[PDB]
C-alpha cells in the first residue's frame, strides 16, 4: 500500500495472508468470510499468461497477523487449503473479469481477538453504501512503491498497512483507461486534484476493500482488490472486484459443498 | 446460521465489542453525506 | 524474508 499507515492491532481481524510455501513468500491479500472460507482475487491463484497456476498443495493461509515476516508465535494461526474455487467465468485472456475465489480451509480457525471474519453485503447495503465518494478501506503488506514497475524509497512494510479511498464514478473510471470496464469492477482512488493520495500496489491484490455500515456499524467487504496500472499514479485508479455483483456463486458454492 | 456460523461478523473484537473506535474511522463514516 | 515457520505447516 502506497501512501497509508501502520494499523492499529486487531483493526482488520479478516485479513489474510496467503503465503506459499516453496519458496516462502507473500502471493497475496485475502479476507475471513467465516470459521473456513477464505475470499481472494482469482489471479493471486491463476493467470496463464504468466504461467501462474497455483494449487491448494502449493499454498498457506495466515490468518490473524500483523507483522508481514514474523512467524507470530501465540497470535497468528497457518491454514491448510481443501479446496480451491475460481469463478468459472473469470477473464483472465482479457479485463481481470469476475476476478474472484473462494477458498475452503482444511480445518475451521478459532476466533479470537485478532481474528474475526468480515460480512458480505446484501442488496440495500450495497445500494447504500457503494456510491461515488464514499470512503473504503483497503488494507495489505503489499509494497510501499511502484516495483511494479520499479520504484524504491521505502519497499515493504514491516506491519500491515491501512489506506482510506473514495470511491470514483464510473464515467471517469472508464476515461482513466484503455481497459474495457464492466459492471463487475468499480474503481477507487483520489483525483489529480485533491490532495490526497494512497492506492493499493504489488502484494496488496486479493484483499479486501471494506466499509463500514453507518446504520447497523459493522464492516462489509465491497471489493477485492483487483487491477490498477501502476501505483498511486496520477489520474490512474485501483480496480477492485464487485463483490455483490458475484455474491450468488458466492452462496452457490459454499452451499453445495456445504457442512 | 447466520450465514455461514456468524451472525457477529464485521464486529471487531477490540473495537466495536468494546465501543472502541480506531483512528480512522471517523473519515469513513463522515464521507456517508456525514450522516448529521 | 520471510522468519521461518513450524515444519508441521508444510
Ligand atoms: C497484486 O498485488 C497486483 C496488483 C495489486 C495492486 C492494484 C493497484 N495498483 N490498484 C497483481 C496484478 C495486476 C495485474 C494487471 C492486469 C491487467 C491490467 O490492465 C493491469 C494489471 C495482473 C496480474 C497481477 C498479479 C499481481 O498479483
Amino acid at each position: 500500500i502506497v501512501e497509508g499507515s501502520d494499523a492499529e492491532i486487531g483493526m482488520s481481524p479478516w485479513q489474510v495472508m496467503l503465503f506459499r510455501k516453496s519458496p516462502q513468500e507473500l502471493l497475496c491479500g485475502a479476507s475471513l468470510i467465516s470459521d473456513r472460507w477464505v475470499l481472494t482475487a482469482a489471479h493471486c491463484l491463476l493467470y496463464p499468461p504468466w504461467d501462474k497456476n497455483f494449487t491448494e498443495n502449493d499454498l498457506l493461509v495466515r490468518i490473524g497477523k500483523h507483522s508481514r515476516t514474523r512467524y507470530e508465535r501465540n497470535i497468528e494461526k497457518i491454514s491448510m487449503l481443501e479446496k480451491i474455487y475460481i469463478h468459472p467465468r473469470y477473464n483472465w485472456r482479457e479485463n481481470l473479469d469476475r476476478d474472484i475465489a473462494l477458498m475452503k480451509l482444511k480445518k475451521p480457525v478459532a476466533f479470537s481477538d485478532y481474528i474475526h471474519p468480515v460480512c458480505l453485503p446484501d442488496r440495500e447495503t450495497a445500494a447504500s453504501l457503494l456510491q461515488a465518494g464514499y470512503k473504503g478501506r483497503v488494507t495489505g503488506w503489499g509494497n510501499l512503491k511502484e516495483t511494479w514497475t520499479a520504484n524504491v524509497g521505502k519497499g515493504q512494510p514491516s506491519v500491515l498497512q491501512v489506506v482510506n479511498l473514495p470511491i470514483v464514478e464510473r464515467p471517469v473510471c472508464k476515461d482513466s483507461t484503455r481497459i474495457r470496464i464492466t459492471d463487475n469492477m468499480f474503481c477507487a482512488g483520489y483525483k489529480p486534484d485533491e490532495g490526497k493520495r494512497g492506492d493499493a500496489c504489488e502484494g496488496d491484490s486479493g484483499g479486501p476493500f471494506v466499509m463500514k455500515s453507518p446504520f447497523n456499524n459493522r464492516w462489509y467487504q465491497m471489493g477485492i482488490v483487483s487491477w490498477g496500472e501502476g501505483c498511486d499514479r496520477d489520474g490512474k485508479y485501483g480496480f477492485y472486484t464487485h463483490v455483490f455483483r458475484l455474491k450468488k456463486w458466492i452462496q452457490k458454492v459454499i452451499d453445495q459443498f456445504g457442512e | 446460521t447466520f450465514g455461514s456460523g456468524e451472525a457477529d461478523c464485521g464486529l471487531r473484537p477490540l473495537f466495536e465489542k468494546k465501543s472502541l473506535e480506531d483512528k480512522t474511522e471517523r473519515e469513513l463514516l463522515e464521507s456517508y453525506i456525514d450522516g448529521r | 524474508d520471510f522468519e521461518e515457520i513450524p515444519e508441521e505447516y508444510l
